[PDB]
């Protein structure tokens, strides 16, 4: 499954 | 930027037999950008019925795609892959070599 | 065996032309599983694999938000990086993403990453201990920064440790039939002149599974350097490979083609013969 979390904008 | 020139491989899927149903695919890879333009080609006219991979890329970021479609190999017809891509001065037409 | 599990994320501008493509793939060892693309028909996280099919309508709408989520941070992404860059708004460039674990034989954890590039290049990632970033260049110092300070790698870490290795483990279950096998390769050579003096040898590798493979060829016991050419996919979950080498007519028995594959008992040894 995708990560939930961690996925932030550079 | 970069810009990496794709590495290309004409082939059945299973060894061929003429008369018997196969796939033929145009592996294309090794390449960045990703925009290219790949078609199948049967006696130097393109094949609409095809069929492609959903982009994906190597460890070294390079993208890699497989465009294939359902053929039944005969003796007379020849088989070719045309990609074109921003390395390319002009497109590349790849033959079918059946006899490696 | 060791398994991982992979999501690959491409976003490429479309200048003038546009919202950016946008194509998300999950692969578990060689095999993918789900894709998403922004130009599809349906806007949903889609399977790709008989054995994903079976997750329910929660798990589904669950990817599809979060693939979304994804692909609205990208479309972000390629804003801010064209103003670090101060590109300008005529060409098209491209962010790729890429994380995901591996668990050795015991499907215990073994490694996590999540790695960045921009136009093709490393741009920002997550180091093995997944406390701490290498950053490619000073425009990604950048990046560093506002990721240190907001805390993304024990994010990361804690999805690249738990829940990534977790599903990881239930799709190796679940698709049991088809992840955890091994197809070894049915093997065979061909020769063939290229001169009045010299002739290919061309050892083959097909239909195996995994895509891992070590092809080499030996004169007289010795390795040697011989064309290669990408292991290629069949089109039906295996793939295929050769190797070969330019021989002098009439040595042909001085060589001989090494194949090893998980899915060998032992190494085979062909001959021309
Ligand atoms: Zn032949």
């Amino acid at each position: 499954e995708l990560a939930g979390i961690g996925i932030l904008t550079v | 930027m970069i810009q990496r020139t794709p590495k290309i491989q004409v082939y059945s899927r299973h060894p061929a037999e003429n008369g018997k149903s196969n796939f033929l695919n145009c592996y294309v890879s090794g390449f960045h950008p990703s925009d290219i333009e790949v078609d199948l080609l049967k006696n130097g006219e393109r094949i609409e019925k095809v069929e492609h991979s959903d982009l994906s890329f190597s460890k070294d970021w390079s993208f890699y795609l497989l465009y294939y479609t359902e053929f039944t190999p005969t003796e007379k017809d020849e088989y070719a892959c045309r990609v074109n891509h921003v390395t390319l001065s002009q497109p590349k037409i790849v033959k079918w070599d059946r006899d490696m | 065996g060791s398994h991982s599990m992979r999501y690959f994320f491409t976003s490429v501008s479309r200048p003038g032309r546009g919202e950016p493509r946008f194509i998300a793939v999950g692969y578990v060892d060689d095999t993918q599983f789900v894709r998403f693309d922004s130009d599809a028909a349906s806007q949903r996280m889609e399977p790709r694999a008989p054995w994903i099919e079976q997750e329910g309508p929660e798990y589904w709408d669950g990817e599809t938000r979060k693939v979304k989520a994804h692909s609205q941070t990208h479309r972000v992404d390629l804003g801010t990086l064209r103003g670090y860059y101060n590109q300008s708004e005529a060409g098209s460039h491209t962010v790729q993403r890429m994380y995901g674990c591996d668990v050795g034989s015991d499907w215990r954890f073994l490694r996590g990453y999540h790695q960045y590039a921009y136009d093709g290049k490393d741009y920002i990632a997550l180091k093995e201990d997944l406390r701490s970033w290498t950053a490619a260049d000073m425009a990604a110092q950048t990046t560093k920064h506002k990721w240190e300070a907001a805390h993304v790698a024990e994010q990361l870490r804690a999805y690249l440790e738990g829940t990534c290795v977790e599903w990881l483990r239930r799709y190796l279950e679940n698709g049991k039939e088809t992840l955890q096998r091994t197809d070894a390769p049915k093997t065979h050579m061909t020769h063939h002149a290229v001169s009045d003096h010299e002739a290919t040898l061309r050892c083959w590798a097909l239909s195996f599974y995994p895509a891992e493979i070590t092809l080499t060829w030996q004169r007289d016991g010795e390795d040697q350097t011989t064309e290669l050419v990408e292991t290629r996919p069949a089109g039906d979950g295996t793939f295929q490979k050769w190797a070969a080498v330019v021989v002098p007519s009439g040595q042909e028995q001085r060589y001989t083609c090494h194949v090893q594959h998980e899915g060998l008992p032992k190494p085979l040894t062909l001959r021309w013969e």
